[PDB]
């Protein structure tokens, strides 16, 4: 939009502005193509119309002019998207918006999941705004051209799972039109929630009446492991992979925006960050936390646990497993049901 | 975070040599350990880096009354796995005391390669159970690593002796190692010789060199099993991370396995899972029940087909296990190796816990109770006698490996509301 070759927000209005009838069938093509070439420039039409009329269906006459603007629109946008695929190497920028940051465990994010979350007590303290960005270095992987900042260390919930880290990444003007700041504001949320799953999973990883710990662990694994494979694979790898083809075929500014804008509002619903929090996300957050609670309880060696509320917390998890399969099966009445019916095959017990 | 191969017993070193030689194929690293001339990737966890361009990984070729490890060293493959550390009876106690007489004299190098690391993460044992001087010594290392480096994982990749019933003191040699394996090592992958020879008769008439050929089979198994760890990925880029769920209890971690193409010389997610769930394709030969399952597959398959495919296996009821509570089966997606040959498009593997390995451990228990009424394989050598004056460590090992049978047969039943 506001790389404006157009006031198409206000000029085309129905009352306090005016619109010309014969241009409408092609006006969208004109505005998009005119943006496209104003923008590419930073990086006889009234005599083609005639030799075509010179060689009674006035409607069809007009409908053999329009191939000229059709062809010029196709040409300018066909040059414009290939330009951003080299001058801003745009497939690589969007890949990197997932691979070394904000999604993929990679090489990178485990060499970081091993640092801040250490247990001398912490590594020092999660609140230290410098330790985060510093330990995010050695982001060397397959390439090291990093430009992000693991900011807002807490930037201030009841759980052992705790809030913060509103991360961000440097994106320049050629790709500010695509990867908007509002897109980024949603792109954090997948990262954070994924981090939580990975850390509750991690804390039931890095451990090891005496068999009852083993049981509570196994019936904890089953859950988190299958959900987590739903996040990393069913929601994130799937949308991350189906995105990667279709960008080749969106072929204009206002096509390649719109594919991407749909894609995030799909991640937002299929991971269910949306306003149906109170039915599912409250439940998933507690059973995410109970795992952390059990991991600080069972200190992976001592055997002096001795305190019986944690067996009621095991019953809490059991009734939570109902809070899960029943409320997920209540979505068949109404809701965003079909990806949820694929989470609701959690095999129970 | 880095991992180290304490390759031990001569069979363990031959399969370790073949495993390294396969990884020389299955990475851009030359036979002489320099970067391969063909060469997105992560050598870091296993290999060294310098202007002295031999990428020599953390290998320690412990050799006793030695023969085969020298013939492994006089290869073109010598300057890959050689930090330069080779240094000098088939009974368990002889192997244990030949370990004792060199223990810190090797552990200096163990530490030196433990330092070939910016942050260390585990030790890996390619091994033959009950085998020779590796009998005793494997259990000896387990009794050292468990107190030397207790936070690090120790995993035993273990061919189990099955030659139709060479080592005939096998029951005595196995039983003390299994006693250590249930207590000291963190996870144990068991491989049957007779099941692998059944693969070496299945895939082609290549059972002729089975004795050696079997080193090839374990290397495709091992390279497959590590293909998640050696590369970027959303999860299982972290070796303890790789194996939490396959261990439901620290008593029971003796993993059985299966391989997808026994032979191949299109297919998709439902047939590979249906194919892995086959006793032909499982590497281990009343009631029997699974406990937890990991499938790992290389291929351009994607999570949409696995989510259907799991329910199709579940409604075909090949998933026969939900024995005392929740019991589960893993997602498998991984990269297939670039720059190197890439046979069979979905050519994955299974790891799993299931109770038929108790039958083989009960077989070697029942061999021990048979030979305990003869004692001929004591041979009256003095170390085997003096180490156990009342024979107390064998008697304690018997009750422990008998309790292993009790635990697995309790795991078969709803008896695990109690202990095993």
């Amino acid at each position: 939009n506001a790389s404006a070759s157009s006031g198409s927000d206000q000029g085309p209005s129905s009352r306090q502005h005016t619109m010309v009838s014969f241009l409408k069938p092609v006006l969208k093509q004109i505005i998009m193509a005119g943006k496209s070439m104003q923008l590419l420039k930073n990086l006889e039409l009234d005599d083609v119309h005639d030799p075509l009329l010179a060689i009674t269906f006035e409607l069809t006459l007009r409908s053999c002019l329009y191939p000229h603007i059709d062809k010029q629109y196709l040409d300018c946008c066909g040059n414009l998207m290939q330009t951003l695929k080299k001058d801003y190497r745009l497939v690589e920028y969007l890949q990197a918006m997932r691979n070394f940051f904000l999604m993929e465990g990679g090489d990178t994010m485990y060499d970081f999941y091993t640092s801040i979350f250490d247990k001398i007590r912490e590594k020092e303290t999660w609140q230290n705004v410098s330790f985060l960005n510093v330990q995010l270095q050695e982001a060397v992987g397959q390439r090291y051209p990093e430009d992000s900042s693991r900011l807002s260390i807490s930037f201030e919930l009841p759980v052992h799972i705790l809030d913060g880290l509103t991360l961000s990444y440097k994106v320049p003007w050629p790709v500010d039109i695509v990867i908007s700041l509002e897109c980024q504001k949603i792109y954090n949320q997948v990262f954070l929630l994924l981090l939580q799953i990975k850390w509750a999973k991690y804390s039931l990883d890095v451990l090891l009446q005496i068999h009852r710990m083993f049981l509570l662990r196994v019936k904890l694994m089953h859950f988190v492991n299958s959900l987590h494979n739903y996040i990393m694979t069913r929601i994130l790898h799937s949308t991350g992979l189906e995105f990667q083809h279709q960008v080749e075929e969106a072929k204009d500014l206002d096509q390649l925006i719109k594919i991407h804008y749909r894609y995030l509002s799909t991640i937002h619903d299929r991971c269910l960050l949306r306003e149906k929090v109170s039915f599912v996300k409250e439940a998933i957050m507690k059973v995410l936390n109970l795992a952390l609670m059990f991991a600080d309880g069972w200190q992976a060696g001592l055997g002096t646990w001795r305190m019986e509320s944690i067996e009621k917390m095991e019953s809490d998890f059991k009734n939570c497993h109902m809070f899960l399969v029943t409320i997920l099966n209540k979505a068949v009445c109404r809701g965003s049901f079909p990806h949820l019916e694929s989470l609701a095959l959690s095999l129970m017990a | 975070r880095e991992i180290i191969t304490l390759q031990l017993g001569q069979c363990g070193n031959q399969i370790g040599f073949e495993f390294w030689k396969q990884l020389c194929a299955e990475h851009g690293i030359s036979p002489e350990g320099i970067v391969e001339e063909f060469a997105t990737d992560r050598k870091d966890v296993f290999f060294y880096q310098a202007d002295d361009e031999h990428y020599i990984p953390r290998a320690v070729l412990l050799d006793l009354e030695p023969r085969v490890i020298h013939s492994i060293l006089n290869s073109p493959y010598a300057k890959l796995y050689n930090p330069e550390n080779i240094y000098l009876g088939n009974n368990w106690a002889s192997g244990f005391s030949q370990g004792e007489k060199i223990h810190e004299d090797i552990f200096d190098i163990i530490d030196r390669e433990a330092d070939g690391s910016d942050s260390l993460e585990g030790f890996v044992l390619c091994h033959s159970i009950a085998g020779g001087t590796g009998s005793g010594l494997g259990s000896y290392l387990l009794e050292r690593l468990n107190d030397r480096y207790p936070k690090k994982l120790v995993q035993t990749y273990s061919v189990f002796p099955n030659q139709d019933e060479d080592v005939v003191v096998q029951p005595y040699n196995s039983l003390l190692t299994l006693k250590r394996l249930t207590q000291n090592a963190d996870c144990v992958v068991v491989l049957d010789n007779t099941a692998l020879n059944r693969i070496a008769t299945d895939r082609l008439h290549i059972q002729n060199p089975s004795f050696s050929q079997i080193n090839q089979l374990v290397s495709t198994i091992m390279s497959a099993s590590t293909t998640t760890l050696r590369y970027p990925g959303y999860m299982n880029n972290d070796l303890i991370g790789l194996i939490a769920s396959l261990i439901p209890t620290p008593r029971l971690h003796f993993l059985m396995t299966g391989y997808t193409p026994l032979t191949t010389d299109k297919t998709t997610v439902l047939d590979v899972m249906r194919r892995l769930l086959q006793p032909k394709n499982v590497m281990v030969s009343t009631n029997h029940c699974y406990i937890a399952i990991l499938n790992i597959i290389q291929g351009e398959v994607d999570p949409t087909q696995v989510h259907k495919s799991l329910q199709r296996i579940r409604e075909r009821k090949l998933a026969n296990f939900i024995p005392w509570g929740p019991a589960s089966i893993q997602v498998a997606l991984s990269r297939k190796s670039p720059y190197l040959p890439s046979a069979h498009r979905v050519s994955g593997l299974m790891m799993a816990n299931h109770t038929s390995i108790s039958s083989l451990f009960e077989r070697t228990c029942r061999q021990y109770d048979k030979l305990r009424k003869r004692e001929a394989f004591l041979e009256q050598f003095r170390k085997e006698d003096m180490f156990k004056d009342n024979f107390d460590e064998m008697d304690t090992s018997r009750e422990i490996v008998q309790q292993l049978i009790d635990e697995y047969h309790a795991a078969t039943r709803p008896d695990y509301i109690s202990w095993g």
